[PDB]
């Protein structure tokens, strides 16, 4: 209720260190305003061992994706009849994606 | 009515005639120039004013010019 | 064989040529009694993207 | 001295901003504990606050009514009273590098000219011939002479388009 | 000594800005509507 | 090869209709009819917007401008491989053949055809506007 | 079928599109592109329309003087110029509510009026004007004077009255004339006006047609004139115990060269400026007796020009042919005369500030900031059409056969050249001056006001320094009391001169610092900016590389269509609509220069400015939203106030500016196609199919467009500065 | 490998190197000698 939330600091240099401001906490940052923070509260974070466990996660399932591109584009491309299934790929995003997605989220 | 004219420069493309979309252009028999043929402006009273002439015109300079003048309904492209 | 020689480069003089002052490459000369005979092509296109245009044996100088 | 201004070393109103700058960083460096790192950052703005007023005040510069620098620009002002270091010395400095960077450009595009396709020598770079002539534009000014007394920097007009008139 | 009544405003404004408006753009339209013989 | 007789009642392209076709001019100045022969029944694009199909032979559609005439004319003769042709009509029954002029399309040299707005000389020729000052008109030195 | 509008242009005549009304009134006074135009019939019709412009401005000037003589209070402001605030007319709005009647109730009351600030009442009062009576009189006469022009314009163009062409082509008689008569002898009449009646006002004697001949202007009368004792009319001038209008310290000298400002009035002695016109008088007769016209003694303007060609060939054929360029080119003429009048306009609003002629005009702050923000705004049109008129020129009346050689033809030769190094100078100018501001802003914005970049303007004061003020201690010229150029005018002008330049309320060479340095950047990169697209539109309204034949086409033409890349705003034209834009931005920059400089010198702390001008933040927040909190305020939920008609105006400014967005940014095409469909609605609707239109309705033209947009942006302009304006110094002050 | 390096000689990716490389001079600058003013 007190402490602002903040996630951006800056380097001292040229005078900028200014925009570090006390945000509260014993911290010095610009203060955000994008919601991580509640975001993080409310899935039950409590420390930063957790925040930088996920970054790592992310960063894995960012180089997934980009395997996952160069594979479906230079090894094993899927062919236009794949691609006009569009009564599977209706039953797997709404089934799958969405249905999936929000039972793991309510787990 | 807007004024077209056909220069010396012409080559007989006819690029200009294909790309009228009034019909305002021809190709007429000439000894000018190598293709034998140059482009005429029989029809200006149909001309728009579009330019589509000269910008399929491949001289340097333009051998086929317009220049916008009176405007009429047919000028001005009006259905109405 | 009247005008330039093949494949030697020639000044543009027309005024109105995006090419004045400019040198070319004289792709052929018409024997043919035609107003602009010397076809000369040049390296930079012009605004229209061409890059070749016929000139009169007056319009050309050897440089 | 010049312009009825006066020494930022003697002005009053350059010691007053400063104490008021140090000022402002002092209220803030309360909220913390001693050896927070968010007060050893307003300590470290403190010193390189103190230290610009000194260096700026040693070098002479001239404050006006407001307690801020003024420069001057004059070359026979600043040379006659030791202000040649903030426009007349920066002038020389900024030329030689800005002559530099434009000799090696020229230098660049002359010599991509004679090659087959010059347009993609400028979209791809040919960094060995560009990292040569980065080095040797050390002596583009006397390069420039001498170039301007050979008459080889300029182009003849009977071979520059021009509009028809 | 060239003044006129207190009532002039009263009657000059709304002639010149409202009357005078209407007569002149009455006439102005019909002649450029008209035709050449 | 002659002047063309445009027979009115040719049957038009199966089309519903749309709000495009033609306005108070076509009963006031003047219209443009189409008329061109199907060697099969083809959907076609108006180009006044929508779909409709040719009818097998003659076929016949009247638009408000040349321009809509000519649009047309092109798809036909550069998708179909069909040869059109249009006429100028006004309301007081005069008909006036249009395209190709003389039977032959202009972009194909014609004999017959007489050269018009063509000037001997390039347009770097022409005489500065103060020479064609104080004439008759606003005029420029290429008319001259 | 063919209209009979308009009758110039059988063209339009036949267009059946609504285009015809709006190219009718744009083309009519083009008299050039009329049908069946001769060179005689334009004079001839020029002729006639610059004496209906003299009926209307004199009719202008007549409608003024009646409304103040008949609805103002200049019989209560000349009491007590002080504080009392000029009326300008009387206001009857039957729309308005009873509170805004009674906020518009002032001056007098008298009803709902508004304040003047033309300054017309410092101007008549300085003039020795006193009354209604004599501003009635005044009226009637210039109704008068307007009703001849009218009579004039209509009579010399009847036959046995059309003046031949030769007759207007008679340049050294029409010189020597308007030099001698035009500018010398009404001069010299206006120098008998404030000898014999302005003076006298001043020093508490009337002096009208009812008692002038029997009134002395001098105790001597003119027996030091024919004697030449001309020191005598320079004795016992006026002290500075003088109460402006009263015999209280006043004098007995008419003509003077007492320098500085009167000290009640703050204004220029009425003794100096009799003097002063009496000097420029004398030089103006002389002048007009250089030219040759009919008794063998005079110059020939041709034979001057013709020899004026450097013997080096520097020149080329030196003014070779330019007589004739020049007597058969109005545009030419017409290009010189605006070229001159603007930058004499913008001279007016330099000079009227900084050394106000009329009494009581420097302390009326609103009046000031109209004026000179006035007499810019003209200047800046002015200018812009001046340029206009010689692309204009080129494109129709240069010949260059009869121009070969010529330093004109020597022009178009390094046309590239001229462009080139104007777009150097303006973009050296827009980086660092940028460049400066921006650093300034950062070093302002992280707390470090010492770190920011701020050059002094020495050169500027040292020219000060040279000029008396001894504030920057450069001790040389009129600021060094041992300096010749010092003792010789000590007897004269100097002593009062100096008095001024040294003293720090008036507006008499103000102080300069940092700020003022940038402000000044700023402007030449403005000046520069709108010339070089100016310039390079003259130059190149003949041809291009792009189009080389652009001549052919004309001065305003839409375009050369989408082909070689694209050919949009091509037309010279199209630069003049482009150089408007610079203008406005200069001659935006340069008022609001003039107005901070002023409200701060005139609250009485410039420290603000000096403090605050040196980043864009302070210009934002230190000038326009701290001054906008009154004007803004000039009508709101708790009710409104005297300054409700500034605040619905200024909103009203910001409206027509979008509304020319929306011209400038949406193209035709659009319109066009929308349009259709409205045709098409009109015709498909029952009852509303029964009536029809006369003309075709069309989108507006390409060019049209342009011109449409470009007049909503500048009125929305001036409306929105000149509400700002007004508001912000009334308010204060 | 030279096509990669011919990829990094490209304009783009040369002018990232270059400015990275000249803001990077000026930061360290500032950084080692702070509130530049005068010579
Ligand atoms: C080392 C791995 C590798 C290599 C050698 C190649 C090589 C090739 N690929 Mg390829 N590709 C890869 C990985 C790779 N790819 C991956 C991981 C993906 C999944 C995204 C793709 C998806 C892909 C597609 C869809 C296509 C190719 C194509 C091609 C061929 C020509 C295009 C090209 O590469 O030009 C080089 C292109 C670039 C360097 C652009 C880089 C694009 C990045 C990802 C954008 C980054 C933007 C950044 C995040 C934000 C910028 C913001 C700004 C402010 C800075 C070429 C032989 C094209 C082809 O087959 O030829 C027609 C083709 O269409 N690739
Ligand atoms: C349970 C089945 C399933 C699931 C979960 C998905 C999920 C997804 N598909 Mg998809 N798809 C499916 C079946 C499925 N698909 C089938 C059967 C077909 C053939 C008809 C397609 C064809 C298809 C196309 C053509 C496209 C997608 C795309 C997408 C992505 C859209 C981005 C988004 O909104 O989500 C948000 C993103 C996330 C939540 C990240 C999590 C994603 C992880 C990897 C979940 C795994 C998904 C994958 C299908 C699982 C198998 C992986 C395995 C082969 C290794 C998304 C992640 C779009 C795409 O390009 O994606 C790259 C797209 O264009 N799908
Ligand atoms: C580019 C515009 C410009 C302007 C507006 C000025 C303006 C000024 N300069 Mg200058 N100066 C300039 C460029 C300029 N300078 C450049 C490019 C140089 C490099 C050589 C110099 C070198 C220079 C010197 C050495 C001196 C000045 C000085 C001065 C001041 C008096 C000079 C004078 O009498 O007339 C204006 C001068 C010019 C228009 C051009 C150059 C200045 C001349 C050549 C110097 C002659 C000064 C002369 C001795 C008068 C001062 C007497 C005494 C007080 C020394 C004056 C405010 C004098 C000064 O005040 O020093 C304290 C001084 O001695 N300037
Ligand atoms: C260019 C000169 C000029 C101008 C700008 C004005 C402007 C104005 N006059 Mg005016 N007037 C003028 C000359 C002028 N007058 C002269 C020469 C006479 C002597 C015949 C008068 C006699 C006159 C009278 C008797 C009245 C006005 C009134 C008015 C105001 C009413 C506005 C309106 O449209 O209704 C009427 C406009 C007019 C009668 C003059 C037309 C001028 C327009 C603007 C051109 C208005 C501000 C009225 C007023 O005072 O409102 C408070 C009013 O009662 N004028
Ligand atoms: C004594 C002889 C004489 C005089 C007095 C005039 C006077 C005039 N002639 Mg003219 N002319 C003459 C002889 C003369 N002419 C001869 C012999 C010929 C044949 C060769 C011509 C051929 C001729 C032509 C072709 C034209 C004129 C025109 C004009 C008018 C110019 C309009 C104007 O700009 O306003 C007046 C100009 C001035 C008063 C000059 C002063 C301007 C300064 C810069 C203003 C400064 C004022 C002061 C500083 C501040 C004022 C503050 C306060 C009072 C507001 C003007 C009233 C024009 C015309 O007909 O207009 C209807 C025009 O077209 N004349
Ligand atoms: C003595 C001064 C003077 C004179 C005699 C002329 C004379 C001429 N000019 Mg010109 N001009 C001048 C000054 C002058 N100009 C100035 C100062 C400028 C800069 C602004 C221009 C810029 C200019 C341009 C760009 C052009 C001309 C053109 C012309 C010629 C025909 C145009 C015309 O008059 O048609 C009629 C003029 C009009 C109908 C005016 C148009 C309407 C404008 C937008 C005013 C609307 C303002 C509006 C009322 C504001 C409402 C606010 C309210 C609601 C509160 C003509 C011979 C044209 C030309 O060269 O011919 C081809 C042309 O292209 N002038
Ligand atoms: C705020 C609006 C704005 C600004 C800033 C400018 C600025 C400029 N105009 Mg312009 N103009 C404007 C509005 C504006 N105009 C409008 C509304 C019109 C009417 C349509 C015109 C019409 C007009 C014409 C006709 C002409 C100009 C010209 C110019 C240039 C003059 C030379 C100069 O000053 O160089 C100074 C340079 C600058 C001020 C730019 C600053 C440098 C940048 C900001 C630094 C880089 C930032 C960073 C490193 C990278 C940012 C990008 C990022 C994604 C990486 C200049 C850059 C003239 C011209 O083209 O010059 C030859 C000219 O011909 N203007
Ligand atoms: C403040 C600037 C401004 C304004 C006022 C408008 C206004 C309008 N735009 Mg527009 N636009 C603008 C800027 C602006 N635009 C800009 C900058 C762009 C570039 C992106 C566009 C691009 C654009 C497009 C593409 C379109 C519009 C359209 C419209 C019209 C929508 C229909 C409508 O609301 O009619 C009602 C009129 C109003 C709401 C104006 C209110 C005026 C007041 C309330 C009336 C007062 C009348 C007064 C009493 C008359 C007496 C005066 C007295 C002297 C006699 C509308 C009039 C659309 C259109 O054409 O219409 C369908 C359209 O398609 N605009
Ligand atoms: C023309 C515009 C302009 C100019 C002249 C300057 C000039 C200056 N700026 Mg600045 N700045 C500008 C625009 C400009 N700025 C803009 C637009 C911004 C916003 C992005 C900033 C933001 C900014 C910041 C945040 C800071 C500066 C600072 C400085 C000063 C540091 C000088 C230095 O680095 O030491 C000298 C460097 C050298 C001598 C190296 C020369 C280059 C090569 C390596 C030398 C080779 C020679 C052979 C300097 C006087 C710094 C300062 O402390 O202000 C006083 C600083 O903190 N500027
Ligand atoms: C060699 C070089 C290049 C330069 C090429 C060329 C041709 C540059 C042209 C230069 C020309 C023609 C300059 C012409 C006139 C210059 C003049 C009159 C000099 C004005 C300078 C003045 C008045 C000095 C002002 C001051 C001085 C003493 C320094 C400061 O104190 C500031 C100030 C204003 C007070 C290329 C190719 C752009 C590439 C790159 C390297
Ligand atoms: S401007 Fe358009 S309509 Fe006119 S001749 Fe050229 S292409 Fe045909
Ligand atoms: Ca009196």
């Amino acid at each position: 209720t007190h402490i602002k939330p903040s996630a951006q600091v800056v380097w001292p240099i040229v005078g900028q260190e200014i925009l570090n401001g006390d945000v509260g906490g014993g911290f010095q940052g610009i203060q955000i305003t994008s919601g991580f923070f509640q975001l993080w509260r409310a899935s039950g974070i409590t420390s930063e061992l957790q925040l930088y466990t996920t970054a790592i996660g992310g960063l894995v399932m960012a180089a997934a994706m980009f395997f996952a591109g160069w594979f479906h584009y230079h090894k094993a491309a899927p062919k236009l009849e794949w691609f006009q299934n569009v009564e599977s790929m209706l039953n797997h995003h709404l089934g799958g994606l969405l249905g999936l997605g929000s039972l793991a989220w309510a787990g | 009515a807007h004024i077209v004219k056909i220069y010396d420069t012409c080559i007989g493309c006819t690029q200009c005639v294909r790309a009228c979309p009034l019909d305002v252009l021809e190709m007429v028999p000439w000894d000018g120039c190598k293709a034998s043929q140059m482009a005429s402006a029989p029809r200006t009273e149909d001309c728009v004013g579009c330019k589509r002439c000269e910008t399929a015109c491949p001289t340097d300079f333009l051998s086929v010019r317009v220049y916008l003048g009176s405007e009429s309904t047919r000028s001005m492209g009006l259905s109405y | 064989e009247v005008g330039p020689k093949r494949g030697s480069l020639v000044k543009i003089l027309r005024p109105e040529s995006y090419w004045f002052n400019q040198v070319g490459k004289v792709v052929s000369v018409d024997q043919s009694g035609v107003r602009y005979p010397v076809v000369v092509r040049f390296e930079n296109q012009n605004y229209a993207g061409v890059t070749t245009n016929n000139y009169a044996l007056d319009e050309v100088v050897a440089a | 001295d010049i312009a009825g201004l006066t020494p930022c070393s003697e002005s009053k109103a350059y010691a007053k901003l400063e104490k008021k700058e140090l000022k402002t960083l002092e209220k803030r460096l309360k909220q913390y504990e001693a050896d927070s790192a968010p007060a050893v950052a307003l300590k470290a703005t403190m010193e390189r606050t103190k230290a610009r007023f000194a260096n700026y005040a040693k070098a002479g510069l001239l404050c006006g009514n407001d307690g801020l620098p003024h420069l001057i620009a004059d070359p026979g002002l600043a040379l006659k009273y030791g202000h040649a270091g903030e426009v007349f010395i920066p002038t020389f400095g900024f030329l030689y590098v800005a002559g530099y960077i434009g000799y090696v450009g020229r230098q660049y595009l002359i010599a991509v000219k004679g090659e087959a396709k010059p347009t993609d020598k400028e979209i791809i770079i040919d960094v060995p011939l560009a990292t040569k002539l980065a080095w040797q534009g050390a002596g583009w000014p006397l390069a420039a002479v001498q170039e301007l007394q050979r008459g080889t920097l300029l182009e003849k007009e009977e071979n520059i388009t021009v509009s028809p008139r | 000594p060239f003044v006129p009544p207190s009532w002039a405003p009263s009657v000059f404004v709304p002639l010149t800005g409202l009357v005078l408006p209407a007569i002149a753009m009455a006439t102005l339209f019909v002649y450029i509507e008209k035709e050449a013989p | 090869w002659t002047v063309p007789t445009l027979n009115p009642d040719t049957p038009s392209p199966i089309f519903g209709g749309s709000t495009g076709g033609l306005l108070r001019k076509a009963q006031t100045e003047e219209f443009y009819v189409i008329t061109w022969e199907a060697k099969k029944e083809q959907i076609f694009e108006m180009p006044t917007g929508g779909a409709a199909i040719m009818r097998q032979g003659p076929n016949l559609l009247k638009f408000g401008k040349k321009e809509q005439c000519l649009a047309l004319t092109t798809q036909l003769r550069n998708k179909f491989k069909l040869t059109p042709c249009f006429y100028r009509v006004f309301p007081d029954g005069k008909v006036q053949y249009l395209h190709p002029a003389d039977g032959v399309y202009p972009e194909k040299v014609n004999a017959g055809r007489v050269g018009a707005n063509q000037n001997m000389r390039r347009i770097g020729q022409n005489v500065n506007p103060i020479k064609v000052k104080f004439s008759g008109r606003m005029m420029s030195p290429a008319e001259i | 079928a063919t209209k009979l509008f308009p009758k110039f242009s059988q063209g339009l005549a036949q267009d059946p599109t609504t285009r015809r009304i709006w190219y009718g009134l744009a083309m009519a006074h083009d008299f050039e592109s009329h049908d069946g135009m001769t060179e005689e019939n334009l004079y001839q019709k020029i002729f006639a329309s610059h004496f209906g412009q003299l009926s209307i401005i004199f009719l202008w000037t007549s409608g003024n003087l009646f409304h103040v003589a008949w609805q103002g209070n200049f019989e209560q402001w000349v009491t007590d110029p002080v504080h009392i605030r000029p009326i300008a007319h009387a206001i009857w709005d039957p729309h308005f509510g009873q509170p805004a009647v009674e906020a518009f109730t002032r001056g007098g009351a008298s009803g709902p009026v508004n304040i003047s600030t033309s300054g017309v009442y410092q101007w008549w009062y300085t003039i020795g004007m006193r009354t209604n009576q004599d501003l009635y009189v005044g009226s009637v006469f210039l109704a008068l004077v307007s009703a001849i022009f009218l009579f004039a314009g209509w009579l010399h163009l009847q036959p046995n009255f059309q003046p031949s062409l030769s007759w207007f082509k008679d340049a050294e008689s029409r010189l020597n004339h308007h030099l001698s008569g035009l500018f010398g002898v009404s001069s010299l009449a206006w120098t008998g006006h404030l000898v014999h009646v302005a003076i006298p006002e001043s020093r508490g004697q009337h002096v009208g047609w009812d008692n002038f001949l029997s009134v002395l202007p001098h105790p001597q009368g003119l027996t030091p004139f024919f004697t030449g004792n001309w020191a005598a009319y320079a004795q016992s001038p006026d002290t500075a115990s003088h109460v402006f209008g009263t015999a209280q310290g006043s004098g007995q000298a008419i003509l003077t060269f007492l320098g500085g400002f009167h000290p009640q009035t703050q204004s220029l002695w009425l003794t100096d400026m009799a003097h002063h016109h009496l000097a420029i008088a004398v030089i103006f007769i002389v002048a007009g007796h250089m030219y040759r016209t009919n008794f063998g003694i005079g110059h020939r303007m041709q034979a001057i020009l013709e020899a004026h060609t450097p013997p080096s060939g520097s020149l080329g054929a030196g003014h070779k042919g330019l007589f004739d360029t020049v007597n058969n080119s109005l545009h030419f003429q017409l290009g010189l005369a605006l070229a001159s009048v603007g930058t004499i306009t913008s001279l007016v609003a330099q000079h009227m500030y900084s050394l106000p002629p009329y009494a009581f005009q420097a302390i009326d702050f609103t009046t000031q900031a109209a004026l000179y923000t006035h007499h810019q705004y003209i200047a800046g049109f002015i200018m812009c059409g001046a340029f206009a008129h010689g692309a204009i020129f080129f494109i129709r009346d240069y010949d260059p056969e009869q121009n070969k050689g010529n330093v004109l033809a020597r022009m178009l030769d390094h046309k590239e050249a001229l462009i080139s190094h104007l777009s150097w100078v303006s973009l050296f100018l827009g980086f660092h001056t940028l460049g400066l501001y921006v650093h300034n802003d950062v070093m302002q914005a992280f707390g470090t006001p010492e770190k920011q970049i701020l050059i002094e303007p020495v050169f500027a004061q040292w020219i000060q320094a040279a000029h008396g003020k001894a504030l920057y201690g450069f001790d040389f010229l009129l600021s060094s009391k041992t300096s010749a150029a010092f003792a010789n005018g000590q007897s004269l002008w100097l002593p009062g001169w100096l008095d001024a330049i040294n003293n720090n309320q008036n507006s008499l060479f103000l102080t300069i610092g940092p700020g003022d340095f940038l402000v000044h950047h700023a402007i030449a990169l403005g000046l520069h900016t709108t010339t070089l697209i100016l310039v390079k539109g003259a130059l190149d309204a003949r041809g291009s590389k792009l189009m080389p034949d652009k001549k052919d086409f004309g001065y305003s033409f839409p375009c050369d269509g989408p082909g070689r890349g694209g050919t949009c705003d091509i037309s010279a034209y199209d630069a003049f609509y482009l150089a408007v834009f610079w203008m406005l931005n200069t001659i935006g920059w340069v008022t609001f220069y003039w107005h901070w400089k002023h409200l701060t010198l005139w609250q009485g702390n410039v420290a603000q400015f000096d403090e605050s001008s040196t980043y864009l933040m302070g210009w934002l927040r230190d000038y326009l939203w701290l001054n906008s909190s009154q004007l803004i305020n000039g009508y709101n939920p708790f009710g409104m106030n005297s300054l409700s008609v500034w605040a619905w105006t200024f909103l009203f400014g910001h409206l027509i500016y979008a509304t020319g967005f929306m011209f400038l940014i949406s193209w035709r095409g659009y319109w066009q196609e929308l349009i259709e469909t409205l045709v098409w609605a009109h015709e498909k609707t029952p009852l509303a199919n029964l009536v029809y239109w006369k003309d075709k309705p069309v989108a507006l033209s390409i060019v049209q467009a342009r011109l449409v947009g470009l007049a909503h942006f500048s009125v929305g302009y001036i409306f929105t500065y000149a509400a700002f304006l007004i508001a912000s110094t009334s308010g204060r002050f | 490998m030279k096509d990669f390096t011919t990829y990094l000689s490209t304009a783009p990716v040369i002018a990232t190197i270059w400015f990275t490389f000249t803001a990077g001079l000026l930061i360290e600058i500032n950084r080692y000698f702070p509130d530049p003013l005068v010579f």
